[PDB]
């Protein structure tokens, strides 16, 4: 299972 | 023995030829078993190995809200590096990801991973202790502020040793025929004559799995390191994996020479001699 | 900056002639993963040839296996003919079952 999505948005580089 | 799940990201950009197109493929060990890409006519997390279609509806959907969403945060990511580096708006970038976790033959988690690379080469790593990073330079270090920031390791450390360490652990379980089993591999010495005084020694591996395999040459019991001609290991396309190493030698002189194969799936250490 | 395709052309099964097989074009260590495969049966090109999904090494370099269907004869000419970006012209590797 990958990483699930955070509460928020996800962080960009 | 030891275990690992990997999930790889590739982001690509390619100006005047649409979006950037993002591909998410997942591994444990040597076994893919899932993929994503954004460039499919309907783009969908899908199933790569048989023991893991037996995963419910809810299972395929997370998979794919996960990487929609992270198909377009690695745009904005991408138009981000372009800015980093004074980079023109006409060059195609490559942003890759790569994460997961380790187990030993216990198996309990051993280490986490999560790098990432720009146009090939190493931007960003979480250290080993899952709460700092490296950055590669001045640019990696303005995403390493804003991770630290929005606690993003923080977040990568409770997936490692969680859900990570679990899924794992489930994959191996309903995939144990085939993960947990290692095939060793078929091994076999063929004699090619170069010359009048000197013959190619090639010592297959055939058949094996995991890919992970040990292939050496001696001469009078000592490696042939810089006169052993070793291929990359490649797949077969069966799961399995193939190899060969190959010596050129003095006719003659073909008994004096070994091959050595070391394979987790072997009862013993081989070795071989051209048997003519 | 970027690199040039290792490949490697080959049967999943050891090669019998009039026997049904698998012929395979590993490309690897490439860089950027843009890259042109065509498996070729008498100098003409394959089709219906599949691919592997796109993934890289841990020196972030890509890889990917192009393989189809074949049935080897004593006489019939196999080959890669691969192109990239690194290479100024396509790169065409033939088979040989002994490699």
């Amino acid at each position: 299972l990958p990483e699930p999505l955070p509460q928020g948005q996800l962080t960009a580089y | 023995g030891s275990h690992s799940m990997r999930y790889f990201y590739t982001a690509m950009s390619r100006p005047g030829r649409g979006e950037p197109r993002f591909i998410a493929v997942g591994y444990v060990d040597d076994t893919q078993f899932v993929r994503f890409d954004s460039d499919a006519a309907s783009p969908r997390t899908e199933p790569r190995a048989p023991w893991i279609e037996q995963e419910g509806p809810e299972y395929w959907d997370r998979n794919t809200a996960i990487f929609k969403a992270n198909t377009q945060t690695y745009r904005e990511s991408l138009r981000n590096l372009r800015g980093y580096y004074n980079q023109s708006e006409a060059g195609s970038h490559i942003i890759q990801r790569m994460y997961g976790c380790d187990l030993g033959p216990d198996g309990r988690l051993l280490r986490g991973h999560d790098q990432s690379a720009y146009d090939g080469k190493d931007y960003i790593a979480l250290n080993e202790d899952l709460s700092s990073w490296t950055a590669a330079d001045t640019a990696a270090q303005i995403t390493q502020r804003k991770w630290e920031a929005a606690r993003v390791a923080e977040a990568r450390r409770a997936y490692l040793e969680g859900l990570c360490v679990e899924w794992l652990r489930r994959y191996l379980e309903n995939g144990k025929e085939t993960l947990q089993r290692a095939d060793p591999p078929k091994t076999h010495v063929t004699h090619h004559p170069v010359s009048d005084h000197e013959a190619t020694l090639r010592c297959w591996a055939l058949g094996f799995y995991p890919a992970e395999i040990t292939l050496t040459w001696q001469r009078d019991g000592e490696d042939q390191t810089q006169d052993t001609e070793l291929v990359e290991t490649r797949p077969a396309g069966d799961r399995t994996f193939q190899k060969w190493a190959a010596v050129v030698v003095p006719s003659g002189e073909e008994q004096r020479y070994t091959c050595h194969v070391q394979h987790e799936g072997l009862p013993k250490p081989l070795t071989l001699r051209w048997e003519p | 900056i970027q690199r040039t395709p290792k490949i490697q052309v080959y049967s999943r099964h050891p090669a019998e002639n009039g026997k049904s097989n698998f012929l395979n074009c590993y490309v690897s260590g490439f860089h950027p993963s843009d890259i042109e495969v065509d498996l070729l049966k008498n100098g003409e090109r394959i089709e219906k040839v599949e691919h592997s999904d796109l993934s890289f090494s841990k020196d972030w370099s890509f890889y990917l296996l192009y393989y189809t269907e074949f049935t080897p004869t004593e006489k019939d000419e196999y080959a890669c003919r691969v192109n990239h970006v690194t290479l100024s012209q396509p790169k065409i590797v033939k088979w040989d079952r002994d490699m």
